[PDB]
């Protein structure tokens, strides 16, 4: 029984290690019914295809969509709140890194899905867009439409902050956001400064750029 | 086409010992301010 | 805190250093409670050569 | 789903429903393909984990036991739920000792009425055990359908039987989606200060507030949605409502559950229903271009047939409760689901209940209310209070012409089979 | 400058107490001086 | 010489309200350690116990087995002459 | 002291010593959060039926406001009231002594009950006991045998062929 | 925690309010380090403030008229400011001044005596006021301003008024219907009043069981004010375990060292406390005059006595020192040095240690009264320790 | 469900077990206030669930004749419990039993190590009782071996 108990483990972790050893330093996501653009290993590709940049007091963007729809144009929304909590959603908070996106699917028969935008201002009440796209419109147009309205609350919203000095504040104290995004670097760079080789690097602390090993100059001279 | 775990699929074959089942049991004063009325 | 040996580099990771106090620390008076209902206060004063 | 609405004050009775082992979560992944509708309740209620195991704490006591039987579809899991009802009612009540006993003129009326229900017992009990061998439908499935139907499916049973008649697919979804739960608090006060003048009270009160809120399915808690409930939960809302906000005195319970059956009859028609109900994104204001304010009449009367059907199932079941000494007799044999809810209201109130609930069902087919048009007429208004004034003036004066009258209106309501 | 204003309030504490013990002789000399005219 | 059953009432009150398991809003001056309650008689020992602790007097066995209603526990402490 | 979860697996060495072993110490660290390997630990021991008490090490890096929330998760992790230390401040060893308090004497007493056994089979005559109590009540002084050498010369697999494993 | 609270989302009853205000801003023990100017400042502005109150009084003189409950909280301040009330109305530092303020206050007294004799006539029920209020009206019948040697006084007045005080006392600690939030049974000042209307009455309060329904209340009380102390200095999570484990336990026994006898948390802070500036200083008094009371009863309700001292102890223990008042603290203490005095056993040890702890806290050379110094002396010098 | 004796028999069972915990708690210092009150609690009704899950299943003359047995049963488990009553009643003279009884009061470590300490406590009153007398007969034997040389 031990034996198939210890390779039952050590199916186990192959598995879980074939899953999630390039990203075990990294938190998991929610497992909602809408977080599915949150599991899956996104392309670099991708990523830098899609930058989009919001307002920097913006703090969180949920989409909420309902499973089924009765109606034509409710299915319609739908789909255009899916396909856009499936494009957008992830890049939003990997160039923002401040802000927190989330998508969830409502098991109901809604036919109006909507949009929630929470800001730093915590004296602020949330914002709430619906998904109304045009009949005529493609879902390519719709879906770029609703990314055009959620900029624009996010805007909106940032700018009517209560403190801006606050606002500020809390921003350079919040931590990170996007900390569980799964990152297929390919063929870019394992690290930052691999990414960026190709440019001038001026923002550098000399308390990190000065070397604390023995006999730093002998090593840097064999190095240079 | 959605969650797979939401998504229903049919039981052919299934075993009626294959039911699992375990039975498990489940484990401020304050100041009174006076306002004359 | 400053050096304990000049032999060894500042640019060596493990390089030794001790504390030397600046200031031993700030004073201030102690001004006990003053009872409202004896302000008065009486006292012996004991003066060697003083006016 | 027998009786909508009828509740009683009682303390929190936990059970530990299991979940699965990890990571193999079979019932879970049961319960994730079949309580889709009522995902809601399933995600709100807690979720405690053992050392190797997965439980779920519901209340037997709340509506979570009687959600769980009626959408089981699981045939182990819906019997362990109901054995340990039945077998924490037993202690229950061998620990009290001393039910509130009705009057023994009433408990013959009622007895009578058995000898009629059990013709058309074994017909409804053939149309539960025929839709228990349709389970292949991609819809609904089960594990074993070809087994011998037994008493703990009779809910899931039934579900699928108002499904079957009402022809509509998610009804119960689609009546959830335009019945916010706002908007019927606000017809429903409407309806009452329509119905009384200065007999209705200002509000519902806290006690009142809390044990809807364990007899209702919770919604979805996020930040834009609101509030919805189902159309069982609306019928079960007016008869709550109704019921714990007339005046009567405590002490004439009947004229109380008179009241109360009056306001589920409201509910359960389908024009007021469709009347008093409002698309949810209309109500919170969102959108402005889906209006929609109007209840689709289809989903609305499909829906309606539902709670419709099925009388001798709940006369029953009801009559299991209306003695204490039948229940012991009837809880194992005869067709009965328990709920906890209905132990607190014992014999007298049980009993009190059926028969308001006759008399309205009788009622409500003479004077053709349940399609015509427009109950809030005032020469309706008039005639249901003057019927209720009526009704609770002879029960409490004279009682042997109210239960004649019980009898002649329940073989009104429940006719005798036909070929 | 947000630093240097909370060292300030560390000693703004005893710059109130020396502002008190000389207002409470200043009330004391008055009431000496009513009572002998 | 004996104790009034309104004090004795506050103290019992006191104690169920403070227990593990009872809820304050759910306890009344009328009210049963089963159904009006909702607790098992492994949890009326205890709390009869609990009276037990507040009150310095030793319940025997068969008086204690009786108590199964807040009213009844009022009645067994203000007939016992043996109560603080 | 066993070496540490590589890969998210233990050495086959380790779980061979862990198993002679009566009671086990889970240490883990609050600087990073639980880990899958920690976790297939935790039901590893669990399905080898040993005492295991968690003990929370590093808690000096822990400020005022954030212990409450570390210790929740640390005692819903299975093992109830993880135990908090710190090896730099030497903080909670009488603490960790009030638990291996009672091991101590549930062993001394199967040691001595065990004695009694083995005494009782002795004196019914089988070889076996009287040998395991000729070897117990030989009391002389161990002969301290260090085998070492250069490197890869084969010392490691050496105590292990006379070891027999 | 964002979620969650997304998907949620001159009257005389201000005039009483400043006196009451600037009453506990004067005789609060933690304010008298107040510089003198701001000392005689608010001293000048409550002696205006209850000169207008006492005016609205008089010149309404009718309960119905204002209010009931209004008008005995009033008089209840009024009897509690008197002399400041009589060196504001009269206006001069003169004898004929002192009895012509005297004589008014009598007069304006004369109606509320006149309507408890109505209210005592007309036998009305104990629902017409609550529990403060029957405190109230029992505080302004028994007061000594009757009887300060023309007013209308009735003994039947009295014990009815009593009566009535203890039935709405019982009522109020069997109702109970708070739904969550636990409150006290009793404002401290109440039950300090109601404890001194049984010290006036104990000629004829003797009874055991009033005696011990008031020793409840104030236990009650003292519970709850010892419970918001704990909640404020609570050990942490760190700790938790530790005391589960060892409990404040230590490494040597004979170092020797300091026997501890309340847990909580190390040094963190300054932790303002939560409790008011007279809540203390009212819950000694308080007891003082319940153990005074409760001097001869019978040994089952004297058991609850000094249970209910017990409990007053330790929220005395826990209370910080500058709300501690001197002198009623050392009252306090010997007087439950005279109570340990008497052989007991099991809590002799730790009374004796909650005591002298108690006693060690507080400075002695700032008692006002010499003779609650000199009753400690006598008691320190005859206190014997357990066997 | 089960009968009014065995109920009778096993409320007197635990409320014994309840005073004995208490006396405990008060006698030997265990610094937390619950301390064995919850954990005594849970145990027991974890037992007594299981046996009235085992008396359902019995349910299903043979019935007249194995009811016999499950109340022998109860009545062996509750003679246990008095057992174990006594011997929590003697144990704050020990100090081990003592740390036993606080580290299960504190609640520490699995189910693994509270059950190790659980099992082996009555079997270390079981094991303090022979010790007694193992050393007893053997100073005995010595005595009468010391007299039996010093006589020759
Ligand atoms: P009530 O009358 O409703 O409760 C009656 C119950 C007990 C629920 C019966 O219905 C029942 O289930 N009876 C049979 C079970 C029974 O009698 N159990 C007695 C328990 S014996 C036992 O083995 C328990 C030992 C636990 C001791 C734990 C040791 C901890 C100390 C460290
Ligand atoms: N802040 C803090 N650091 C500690 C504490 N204990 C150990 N450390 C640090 O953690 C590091 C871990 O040291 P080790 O004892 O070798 O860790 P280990 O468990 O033996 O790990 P491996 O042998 O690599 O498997 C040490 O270098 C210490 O600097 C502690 O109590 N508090």
């Amino acid at each position: 029984a031990q034996y198939k108990f210890i390779r039952r483990w050590e199916l186990q972790m192959r598995d879980e290690w074939d899953q999630l050893e390039p990203f075990k330093g990294l938190p998991k996501p929610k497992r909602q019914f809408g977080n599915e653009a949150a599991e899956v290993i996104w392309p670099y590709a991708l990523l830098l295809e899609r930058v989009v940049k919001v307002h920097p007091f913006t703090k969180s963007i949920y989409v909420y969509y309902a499973q089924r729809q009765s109606t034509a144009r409710g299915k319609l929304a739908a789909e255009i709140a899916r396909s856009f909590a499936r494009e957008f959603l992830i890049p939003i908070t990997f160039h923002n890194s401040q802000v927190y996106t989330e998508a969830e699917m409502l098991l109901e028969y809604s036919e109006t899905p909507w949009v929630v935008l929470h800001s730093l201002d915590n004296g602020q009440k949330p914002r709430i867009l619906p998904v109304a796209p045009v009949e005529g419109t493609p879902a390519h147009t719709a879906v770029e439409q609703l990314l055009a309205e959620v900029v624009q609350g996010c805007e909106a919203l940032g700018a009517s902050v209560a403190d801006p000095v606050t606002a500020t504040r809390v921003l350079n104290e919040r931590p990170l956001q996007n900390q569980y995004v799964r990152v297929d670097y390919q063929w870019f760079g394992d690290t930052p400064d691999e990414r960026a080789s190709h440019l001038v690097r001026w923002e550098f602390e000399p308390e990190q750029i000065e070397p604390k090993i023995r006999h730093r100059t002998r090593h840097v001279l064999d190095w240079l | 086409d959605g969650p797979p775990e939401l998504l229903d699929r049919p039981e052919d074959g299934w075993d009626g010992s294959e039911e699992i089942a375990l039975s498990s049991v489940a484990g401020x004063x304050x100041x009174x301010x006076x306002x004359x009325x | 805190l400053i050096e304990d040996d000049a032999r060894t580099p500042f640019s060596d990771p493990s390089k030794s250093f001790s504390p030397r106090v600046q200031s031993y620390g700030e004073y201030v008076r102690l001004t006990g409670k003053l009872p409202r209902d004896l302000p008065v206060l009486r006292f012996v004063l004991y003066r060697d050569s003083y006016s | 789903p027998i009786c909508p609405g009828l509740c009683g004050e009682l303390a929190a009775v936990p059970f530990r429903v299991f979940l699965g082992t990890l990571p193999t979560l079979a019932v879970e992944e049961r319960f994730l393909r079949q309580l889709q509708p009522v995902f809601a309740w399933y995600s709100s209620r807690k979720r405690v984990k053992e050392q190797a195991n997965e439980f779920i704490e519901i209340d037997l006591a709340s509506c979570d036991a009687e959600l769980l039987l009626r959408y089981s579809h699981i045939y182990y899991v819906r019997r362990q739920l109901f054995d340990e009802l039945i077998e924490r009612q037993m202690t229950l009540l061998d620990s009290g000792k001393a039910p509130k006993m009705a009057e023994p003129s009433l408990l013959q009326c009622l007895a009578g009425c058995n000898m009629t229900i059990a013709d058309r017992l074994q017909l409804e009990i053939r149309q539960l055990g025929a839709a228990k061998r349709a389970a292949s439908v991609p819809g609904r499935r089960e594990l074993d359908p070809v087994a011998r139907l037994e008493v703990y499916d009779y809910a899931c049973m039934m579900r699928l039987v108002e499904e079957d008649a009402g022809a509509v697919g998610d009804a119960e979804m689609k009546a959830r989606a335009y019945l916010p739960r706002e908007v019927i608090e606000s017809k429903l006060g409407h309806l009452t200060q329509l119905l009384l003048g200065s007999d209705a009270r200002a509000a519902l009160d806290k006690k009142d507030v809390k044990l809807l809120n364990r007899m209702i399915p919770p919604d979805y808690t996020r930040v834009g949605c609101v509030e919805k409930l189902r159309p069982f939960d609306v019928t079960a809302y007016f008869r709550f409502y109704g019921e714990r906000i007339n005046n009567v005195k405590v002490e004439n319970y009947f004229k109380r559950a008179l009241w109360g059956h009056v306001y589920r009859r409201f509910a359960t028609t389908p024009s007021f229903l469709s009347g008093v109900s409002t698309y949810w994104a209309r109500h919170s204001g969102l959108d402005a271009s889906f209006t929609t304010t109007t209840m689709p009449q289809e989903v609305a009367v499909a829906v309606c047939d539902q709670q419709i059907q099925f009388p001798a199932i709940k006369f029953r079941a009801q009559y299991v409760y209306t003695s204490p000494e039948t229940a012991r007799q009837l809880w194992r044999t005869d067709a009965a689901v328990p709920l906890m809810r209905l132990f607190p209201l014992m014999g007298s109130r049980t009993a009190e209940d059926l028969a308001a609930g006759v008399l309205t069902d009788a009622f409500w087919m003479h004077l053709g209310l349940s399609e015509e048009e427009n109950l809030l007429q005032d020469s309706l208004l008039l005639k249901v209070r003057r019927f209720v004034d009526e009704v609770g003036d002879m029960y409490e004066t004279n009682i042997d012409s109210v239960l004649k009258r019980v009898d002649d209106n329940f073989k009104q309501v429940v006719p005798q089979l036909k070929a | 400058r947000m630093k240097e204003a909370e060292e300030e309030a560390r000693y703004m504490q005893f710059r109130k107490l020396q502002d008190t013990f000389w207002s409470n002789r200043k009330v004391l000399v008055n009431r000496v001086k009513s009572m002998y005219n | 010489y004996l104790l009034n059953k309104d004090d004795v009432l506050t103290r019992v009150l006191e104690v169920v309200k403070n227990f593990e398991k009872v809820d304050a809003s759910k306890v009344t001056p009328q009210s049963h350690f089963v159904n009006d309650l909702g607790l098992n008689s492994l949890d009326v020992v205890e709390v009869v116990f609990a009276i037990e602790q507040e009150f310095i007097l030793d319940i025997p066995d068969h008086d204690a087995e009786k108590i199964q209603s807040i009213t009844d526990a009022v009645e067994y402490i203000s007939q016992n002459p043996m109560a603080k | 002291d066993t070496p540490g979860m590589v890969q998210g697996r233990m050495v086959e060495e380790a779980f061979r010593t862990v198993e002679t072993a009566d009671a086990a110490i889970f240490v883990t660290a609050v600087d990073e959060d639980i880990m899958p390997e920690e976790l297939s630990l935790m039901q590893y021991l669990h399905l080898k039926h040993m005492p295991v008490v968690l003990l929370a090490n590093k808690m000096d890096l822990i400020q005022e406001e954030e212990e409450e929330a570390v210790l929740d998760r640390y005692n819903s992790l299975g093992f109830g009231n993880a135990i908090p230390f710190s090896a730099r401040r030497k903080s909670g060893l009488e603490m960790l002594a009030a638990v291996l308090e009672p091991l101590y004497h549930i062993h001394a007493m199967h040691k001595v009950e065990n004695d009694w056994d083995i005494e009782d089979l002795a004196m019914q005559g089988d070889e076996s006991a009287m040998e395991e109590i000729r070897e117990r009540n030989c009391s002389d002084r161990f002969i301290r045998i260090a085998i070492v050498g250069r490197t890869n010369s084969g010392k490691s697999s050496l105590v292990n062929r006379l070891v027999g494993f | 925690l964002e979620e969650k609270q997304s998907a949620s989302a001159p009257p005389l009853q201000e005039l009483v309010d400043e006196v009451q205000s600037l009453h506990v801003l004067l005789s609060s023990p933690r304010y008298e380090d107040t510089p003198l100017a701001t000392v005689e400042r608010l001293q000048c502005a409550y002696s205006e403030a209850l000169r207008c109150v006492f005016d609205r009084v008089r010149n309404a003189s009718v309960g119905k008229t204002m209010s009931c409950n209004a008008l005995l909280f009033s008089w209840s301040l009024l009897l509690q400011g008197v002399p400041a009330l009589l060196e504001s109305l009269a206006e001069k530092r003169t004898e004929e001044c002192l009895v012509r303020a005297l004589s008014t206050v009598h007069e304006a007294l004369n109606i509320v005596l006149q309507e408890f004799n109505r209210i005592t006539h007309s036998k009305e029920r104990v629902e017409l006021l609550p529990l403060e209020g029957w405190i109230e009206s029992l505080d302004v019948v028994t007061h000594p301003l009757t009887n300060k040697d023309q007013c209308k006084l009735d003994s039947a007045t009295v014990e009815f008024v009593h009566s009535r005080a203890i039935q709405a006392a019982a009522i109020r600690m069997i109702e109970n219907d708070q739904s969550d939030v636990e409150t006290e049974p009793l404002d401290p000042y109440h039950l300090y009043i109601l404890l001194r209307c049984m010290v006036r009455l104990a000629e004829k309060g003797v009874n055991d069981s009033h005696i011990h329904r008031a020793a409840l209340l104030t236990g009650m009380v003292g519970e709850r004010i010892f419970s918001s102390l704990e909640r404020t200095v609570a050990p942490p999570r760190r700790y938790s375990l530790r005391h589960a484990l060892l409990g404040k336990q230590l490494r040597d026994a004979s170092k020797p060292h300091a026997i501890p006898l309340d847990v909580c948390a190390p040094p963190g802070g300054v932790k303002k406390p939560p409790t008011a500036a007279d809540d203390v200083l009212l819950l000694t008094r308080a007891c003082t005059l319940l153990m005074k009371v409760a001097t001869n009863v019978l040994p089952q309700t004297k058991f609850k006595v000094l249970e209910t001292v017990d409990t007053v102890l330790k929220t005395l223990s826990y209370a910080p020192n500058y709300d501690l008042s001197t002198a009623d603290t050392v009252i306090f203490s010997n007087m439950v040095l005279e109570e340990l005095h008497h052989v007991d056993e099991a809590s002799a040890t730790d009374r004796h240690l909650r005591v002298l702890l108690l006693l060690s806290r507080l400075r002695l050379s700032m008692c006002a009264d010499r003779s609650a110094l000199s009753h400690l002396f006598s008691c320190l010098c005859n206190l014997l320790p357990p066997h | 469900s089960v009968p009014s004796a065995i109920r009778i028999d096993t409320r007197v069972a635990y409320r014994r077990l309840i005073k004995v915990a208490d006396q405990v708690t008060r006698d030997c210092p265990l610094y937390q206030t619950e301390g064995l009150r919850q954990y005594v609690g849970r145990r027991f009704l974890e037992r007594a669930e299981r046996n009235r899950q085992q008396y359902r299943h019995l349910l299903h003359q043979k019935q007249r004749v194995l009811t016999a047995q499950y109340g022998k049963f109860i009545a062996k488990e509750l003679q246990q419990v008095h057992g174990l009553a006594e011997l929590l009643l003697r144990a704050p003279g020990n100090t081990a039993l003592t740390s036993m009884l606080q580290v299960l009061s504190a609640g520490v470590g699995n189910v693994h190590y509270q059950q190790t300490v659980e099992r082996n406590y009555v079997r270390y009153c079981q094991f303090e009782e022979k010790k007694l007398d193992r050393d007893e007969v053997e100073e005995e034997a010595t005595s009468d071996r010391q007299n039996r040389i010093m006589q020759h």
